[PDB]
């Protein structure tokens, strides 16, 4: 399966903060500019090596110029405009690693936002655009007004632009506080001064009036920016749904839309072979030869071999098969309930394909929401999946697929996975480890295990609420190929004399567990090793 | 020169270098004759030049399907006192893609005068070469003045392929249909989408007139819809409007072609917005349901390859099977 | 070694055709449908084994050395549609009749000259010699309970096969007051460990569990690989990985020479254009067009830029089992076992961490690395207790259940949608009709039409018949038969819930 | 009525009733002239009866691809009194799919005689009405007796497309390129392919036989591949050869056409395969050459739509656009 999306496109500004602030340094932690500057990197590298066409601006303030329509004199003062509404390139990626440079003055931050909004408004007239996003990367460390705030927040309704923030610290409350220091990991409220507080008074104040409480989720820090696709949120597309209708009998239909809530996300491009010197791929030949089963080394003709089909010991030649013989004439796309069975039938070890469908009702269809809203909360309270039919359209494959209900706060729908055939099942026989003479652990051996299980927990209960918290989600990691591929082409791309540089400390820290695991994890660990003999055969 | 008419169907073929090769076995045939005006003889016997002047015909006329020579020959002897038409040369066809016609080869010429005339309410023809004309037009054997005008004719029938129909409007007149466009002012396509998982309708039918409007006749339950007369700006709009059973299409993609074709037009111009041909009357009805019954028959054989192309990521590809049919209306 | 050998053996005594109701499934029939289904499944997997068909207790005999009461149906061969076709010969009772005409139905036998046949027809073999196994339908436990000589003979001849090394299964069917394997068999019958001494399936009733039963014994597990559970960098232990569930795909059509029938191979080779000759593989280079910039990189690099850890599982945690949810699906699962070959103690560390985990309801989660040079995967090892049904057969086998687990970019967006909440009445409705329509669902209930057609097709073309006879789909729902159920329940909803207008 | 020529082109042709809602127009236009037997207007006044004049040549033509019309617009008027033979100074056209006519329009139609005479050596054609004549034609306008006439004269170029055309095989017989297939045998295909996620080449060339043997040509390397003599038995794997030659491609799928039509043929049957044509001389590589030429110069505006399926999961669909000739190769 691939996804198909509608094929808009958006326009987002990256407002910089690059004053004298955005440089201190700190033994261990490294200075904001830099981490902004991997973040900003990060986000136009795969905007570039994905080829989207969404158009990005950088707007730096705290420069030491003034490059802004709104100068004018004496105001909004060292604010530039490095980069206009255009689609990324290899130079924007060339100016954020080694051209622009640290500055030694202070911005306001809300100058830098009408800047920004002025750009979005000024450079998108002969265009179209169905997202318009600024994401702010600060530190909220300068003296600002408050004056022009209220128009700010009505300009920012009357022209629908979006907003997300990135500072140095996090927006956690009563985080606890807490070897070497790492960027990225998994795991500081007196650390900020009264002019931080300030601004996140203010920023908060914003984010609330803006979208609500749930703006209060859309401000980030660089090192968990690093480790999640907060900076593509506000600009990804969903899938052209597939429209059908969900039968049950020859009676009864509702109008459905099913959209792919899981697929995996795969390398877009190819490695094109060619030659070492021309470096072209006409200078390549690839021809195939059917040598026979020896070296006899005779001609053969492409229409020398005829084909076949192989039923065991027999063949049936090409030549007496028939292509309207051979074909499974389907009856359509279709969505059919089969039947409805308990939930505890269908398990999660036969689920098979390479997608996940999410099942709503059609679009302006309120009978449609009704009716599906009534099987839903059928299923759920009576504990029950829907096993069904499915077909993609008249030429792909049938398939028997599970739909279970998904209610949550905000929606409902139907989950669709599909369930094996008959052919698809191995019968393998395992021996039972359990009642086994020769592998049964010892008391003690039980009780290491026992003291490793509880040492390495990756959950943690929350005070006298019954909540589980995940300590290392790892659902929300993105897949670190994808941002290594992307180094590395870069790298080539700008130091074509250089070698490929090692993978980035960050990746390891977002691909590891919290450090606490680790540190707990030792003593249970050596117990285990000295109670298990295990020799390496020598064959 | 290749002289066709109004209908497409060849009427006069004059031939100056096609018969140098067969005259002197015509002459041969000739000498036996004695003392007749007009003499007739056949030739189950001595076939052989009709198979000549059969392979002469099938090789330098063009889009032949049969050609059925008779197997007699009139020479005609002309002298310097004579003048003929028959003033009754009236035969209709009785289908469309056939004619008869008079082939007239010259054994003896005349030197100066006495040519063949040929009557069209449109230009005459005056001619003294080897000539094959319809059996539908008049035609005058010109008073020759010296020499002798002696000439062989042959009959000849001829069926083309079928490139022409005729549709029943009412008891006065009727409707042409024509599988190329050529001065036709209104052309239905019978439409037959392929297999997509977006697309719920199987076949349509559509009327467009020169300027790009498109009215929808048929969508596979009869020729019901065309009551209620819904009219489009364009064939992307019927599809927007028809084919798709969500709720909004325009606001998920655009159908547009990438070659700046028109399904039925093809790279032609369209002229500014104009009134569209609706039916009104019962006979329109009869007459819609006849030529949608007639393309739905032909439908199967005869079809091309139409492409509409939505704005997707990655681009979303629609193929119609279309079958189309260009005419006019009287006024 | 490849090529797994099994010999059908299939009693011929009279009680294999005594039915004890008028609509029930004779024991030979029983055997004759099994050993179809078989060959089926056979052909299907393209699966190149050697089986036979052997009756003993006949009043006719066709083996190599003149033995009594021994005829040999099917040597070793792979399976075909004529094989097949012969097996359907003898189904029903027609088919029984037809045998009955073809052989004899009672008569006096020898275990052990039916032993030293089925081991002469493994011996003339010479392709290859790998997993012997004979099998054998019955239902008679006392085949020599007068005739001591005999017994000892058969006993000494099943003993001397067994150090041959040809296994020997039992598949006894239902008898009229329970069949004891005590009373003769268990010392004929190989038992290894324990799993065939109180894990011995029961007697078969049905044709269902008795062809459970005999591709349970007869399929060889194969490992796809065999990698390293490393809970650190020195407590590594030794797993292997399998695949219990696989697409079964329509096997692509091969290219035989003209002469005859022979598969010809494939060969690739790199020509550079009008110097020709065989192109080093350090004279090519890769390169990737972005806009109008070309970067290239060779081979090695291009390896490089996708290696981040080792092959093997790497341990990362134990999460509780509530925080894995049933829609972050990715791909099939895997199966992970112990495996005592590679390291010693693997076993007695793997079964205590499943019992932990079982009891404490936790799932490790490890990091992912097939292959070299393959980026990683995050994995949950699920806990998996053994399970046998009323037959001992076992439905799910103890170890780890490795589930694959979504990247954030494996994730995407849904649609803003309003949430339409429905009336208890309409819900009330909605739960008659789905209580009107509750059926059992199994794992093996469905087959794939798209393959049924294909294969039946080439056997009736390898036949030299005609186009087969289409079959209803078993995966279409029974739509008179739904409705029927439903009765006047779906015109209620929909008055409740479709408005008159729309 | 429609005149050709040997060579194919469009030499004269007669209006009846086609330029009637533009004759009001240009009569209002001749109001404006005073004392002016033959006067030219080079302003066009208003574009608008230019524009009409070009969507009319444009509609009643055949394989009109530009039409270009002069801005001067002249009026004659004739008296019974003068009358002359106007010979054309020889012009001859450089390119071989284009010609300038003179067009003539009556504003006043005479009585008697005023009849345009057009001599070629075929025949002479004597009209009374609208005409559109070439360039090189010689012509007179015959005297009155009764009555005046006043015309309008335009001056017209198009430009055609060519539907057969000639190949010079040597210094003997040249063979003709047609773009129907009815009598043909051997068929050249110029095949390109849009952007898609599984194709990596674009064009390809393949000349098909009536029994469907294909042999490569052209791949944008040169014509040099047909050296290697690449026979194939169906379009879908020379594409699976040659257009599929990824390594996961090549045991992957199947192409095939779901309406059971072929490249070269819509639904004609295919004959048992007797043998397959292959160039063993030396000008049969310039023959191809040439034909590339031709096909790639005529493949941005002549080409049709064909549709493979291939059997992955789900199935997909290839577009190509084709630009198809046929010919028979003499032997």
């Amino acid at each position: 399966p691939h996804m198909v999306r509608s094929g808009n496109k958006a326009a987002v500004v990256l407002c910089m903060d690059v004053g004298f602030t955005m440089s201190n340094s700190i033994p261990g932690i490294e200075s904001p500019f830099e981490q902004a500057k991997k973040v900003i990197t990060m986000f136009v590298q795969r905007q570039v090596f994905a080829e989207n066409k969404d158009e990005i601006a950088l707007v730096l303030f705290g420069t030491d110029g003034t490059d802004n329509p709104l100068s004018g004199g004496d105001q909004y003062q060292n604010i530039t405009v490095h980069r206009h509404l255009m689609l990324p390139d290899f130079d924007l990626l060339e100016d954020i690693e080694s051209k622009i440079q640290p500055g030694s003055q202070q911005a306001d931050f809300l100058d830098a936002l009408i800047v920004s909004m002025d750009v979005i408004q000024h450079e998108t007239i002969g265009k179209k655009f169905e997202k318009r996003h600024i994401e702010i990367f600060t530190d909220l460390s300068s003296r600002f007004s408050k004056s022009q705030l209220d128009i700010i927040i009505h300009s920012l309704k009357k022209c629908d632009i979006s907003l997300q923030f990135f500072l140095p610290f996090s927006l956690g409350k009563e985080d606890g506080s807490g070897g070497p220091f790492r960027l990225g990991g998994h795991g500081p409220l007196k650390g900020i001064t009264e002019q931080q507080k300030e601004g996140l008074e203010i920023v908060k104040m914003v984010m609330i009036s803006l979208e609500g409480e749930d703006g209060l989720d859309e401000i980030y820090s660089f090192s968990e920016s690093l480790r999640k696709l907060c900076v593509f949120k506000k600009i990804e597309r969903h899938s052209i749904h597939w429209p059908c209708r969900l039968t049950i009998g020859s009676n009864l239909s509702i109008r459905i839309a099913a959209y792919k809530s899981i697929l995996q996300e795969r390398v877009k491009k190819t490695w094109t072979v060619v030659d070492a010197k021309t470096l072209k791929k006409e200078d390549i030949q690839k021809e195939t030869v059917y040598c026979l089963n020896d070296d006899d080394e005779t001609e053969v003709l492409k229409e020398d071999i005829i084909q076949g089909f192989r039923y065991g010991s027999d063949i049936v030649p090409f030549s007496k098969v028939d292509e309207e013989q051979m074909k499974y004439k389907s009856e359509g796309k279709c969505f059919s309930v089969l039947g409805f069975c308990k939930s505890s039938q269908v398990q999660r070890r036969f689920f098979m394909g390479n997608q996940v469908l999410k099942v709503f009702a059609a679009r302006d269809d309120e009978a449609a929401a009704v009716a599906l809203s009534s099987l839903i909360h059928a299923l759920d309270d009576l504990d029950m999946v829907a096993i069904v039919r499915y077909a993609y359209d008249k030429r792909a494959n049938p398939q028997v697929g599970v739909a279970f209900p998904h209610i949550k706060h905000n929606y409902e729908c139907l989950v669709y996975v599909q369930l094996p055939f008959m052919e698809d099942l191995r019968q393998y026989m395992f021996s039972s480890l359990k009642n086994s003479k020769k592998y049964a652990p010892t008391e003690a051996q039980l009780n290491a295990v026992d003291a490793l299980i509880d040492s390495m927990s990756l959950a943690k209960k929350d005070e006298k609420t019954d909540t589980l918290e995940d300590l290392f989600p790892t659902t929300k990691i993105p897949n670190p190929r994808f941002q290594r591929l992307f180094q590395c082409l870069l790298h080539r791309a700008l130091h074509p004399r250089e070698p490929l540089p090692p993978i980035q400390q960050h990746i390891w820290n977002m691909l590891n567990p919290p450090a606490e695991v680790t540190t707990k994890s030792q003593i249970p660990l050596s117990k285990i090793k000295t109670l298990f003999p295990l020799i390496e055969a020598k064959k | 020169m290749d002289i066709y008419d109004d209908k497409g169907l060849q009427t006069i073929k004059l031939f100056n270098n096609e018969f140098d090769c067969i005259r002197n076995d015509i002459r041969e045939l000739f000498k036996h004759v004695t003392d007749s005006d007009s003499i007739q003889l056949p030739m189950e016997d001595n076939s052989d030049i009709i198979e000549n002047i059969r392979k002469i015909l099938y090789r330098r006329l063009k889009n032949v399907e049969c050609v059925d020579i008779d197997s007699t020959i009139t020479f005609m002897k002309y002298d310097p006192n004579d003048d003929n038409k028959r003033t009754c040369s009236n035969w209709v066809p009785l289908t469309n893609n056939y004619m008869e016609y008079c082939l007239v080869i010259y054994l003896e010429t005349p030197i100066c005068g006495g040519k063949i005339k040929l009557y069209h309410p449109t230009g005459n023809i005056k001619s003294d070469k080897d000539i094959m004309f319809a059996k539908t037009l008049d035609f005058k054997s010109k008073k020759v003045l010296t020499g002798r005008k002696t000439i062989a004719v042959l009959d000849i029938s001829v069926s083309y392929n079928r490139s022409m129909t005729t549709i029943h409007y009412n008891d006065d007149v009727d409707i042409d249909i024509h599988t190329d466009k050529n001065g036709k002012e209104l052309c239905y396509c019978y439409i037959t989408i392929d297999d997509h998982y977006l697309v719920d309708v199987e076949t349509i039918g559509v009327i467009v007139n020169r300027s790009g409007k498109c009215l929808l006749v048929n969508n596979h339950l009869g020729i019901g819809i065309v009551k209620d007369k819904r009219i489009s700006d364009s064939f992307g709009d019927v599809c927007m409007d028809t084919i798709f059973d969500f709720s909004e299409a325009r606001e998920l993609f655009s159908l547009t072609n990438d070659d700046n074709r028109n399904i039925a037009w093809d790279t032609d111009k369209l002229d500014d917005d104009t009134d569209i041909w609706t039916p009104v009357t019962e006979d329109d009805y009869k007459f819609l349901s006849r030529l949608v019954l007639y393309a739905k028959s032909q439908s199967d054989t005869v079809f091309d390859y139409y492409v509409l192309t939505g704005d997707t990521e990655p681009p979303t590809v629609f193929i119609f099977k279309v079958t189309r049919f260009y005419f006019n209306m009287p006024k | 070694s490849g090529r797994d050998s099994l010999i059908f053996l299939v009693d011929a005594s009279k009680a294999m055709f005594e039915s004890q109701s008028e609509d029930e499934l004779t024991p030979f029939d029983m055997s004759i449908q099994c050993i179809q289904s078989v060959y089926i499944s056979k052909i299907i997997s393209s699966d190149r084994d050697l089986l036979a068909v052997v009756f003993y207790g006949t009043e006719k005999d066709k083996n190599s050395v003149n033995f009594k009461n021994i005829y040999v149906l099917q040597e070793l061969d792979n399976p075909g549609a004529k094989r097949i076709l012969e097996l359907d010969q003898f189904k029903g009772q027609q088919g029984q009749k037809r045998f009955q005409d073809m052989m004899g139905h009672g008569s006096d036998y020898s275990l052990s000259e039916v032993l030293w046949v089925c081991a002469n027809l493994f011996s003339d073999v010479q392709f290859k010699m790998s997993h012997k196994r004979i099998m054998l339908f019955t239902n008679e436990d006392n085949p020599h309970g007068n005739d001591s000589a005999k017994a000892s003979r058969a006993r000494t001849k099943a003993g001397d096969l067994r150090d041959t090394g040809i296994f020997l299964d039992l598949m006894h069917l239902k008898k009229p007051g329970g069949f004891d394997i005590s009373l003769f068999y268990r010392d004929i019958i190989s038992i290894a460990e324990d799993e065939d001494l109180r894990v011995h399936f029961e007697e078969s009733s049905k044709l269902e569990d008795l062809l459970r039963k005999v591709r349970a014994k007869e399929t060889r597990k194969r490992a796809l690989s065999r990698l390293k559970l490393k809970l650190n960098k020195d407590i590594v232990i030794s797993v292997g990985i399998y695949n219990l569930v696989q697409k079964a795909l329509k096997p692509p059509p091969i290219k035989l020479y003209r002469e005859t029938n022979e598969p010809v191979k494939t060969k690739t080779r790199t020509f550079n254009t009008s110097t020709g000759g065989l192109l080093l593989p350090s004279d090519t280079k890769r390169s990737q067009i972005y806009g109008s910039r070309q970067i290239i990189l060779e081979k090695e690099e291009t390896e490089e830029l996708k290696r981040f850890d080792d092959p093997g599982l790497m341990l990362m945690g134990f999460k509780p089992l509530v925080l894995l949810k049933k829609h972050h699906y990715l791909r099939p699962s895997l199966f992970v076992y112990p495996e005592e070959s590679l390291v010693i103690g693997s076993s007695t560390l793997f079964s205590a961490l499943l019992i932990k985990c079982l009891e404490k309801e936790v799932a490790a989660l490890c990091r992912y690395t097939p292959r070299r040079n393959i980026p990683p995967y995050f994995v949950a090892l699920v806990p998996q207790e053994e399970e046998l049904d009323d037959q001992k057969i076992q439905v799910t086998p103890p170890g780890f259940q490795l589930v694959f687990l979504p990247f954030a970019d494996d994730k995407r967006k849904m649609p803003f949608t309003e949430k339409i909440m429905a009336t208890p009445e309409q819900v009330g409705k909605m739960k008659a009709i789905v209580e009107k329509l509750r059926f059992t669902y199994r794992s093996d209930s469905f087959e794939n039409p798209v393959l049924q057609q294909h294969f039946r097709n080439l056997e009736a073309l390898a036949l030299d018949l005609m186009e087969p006879e289409q079959a209803v789909d078993l995966t279409l729902p029974k739509v008179e038969a739904m409705n029927k159920r439903l009765g006047s329940l779906v015109d209620e909803f929909k008055e409740l819930v479709y408005p008159p207008d729309y």
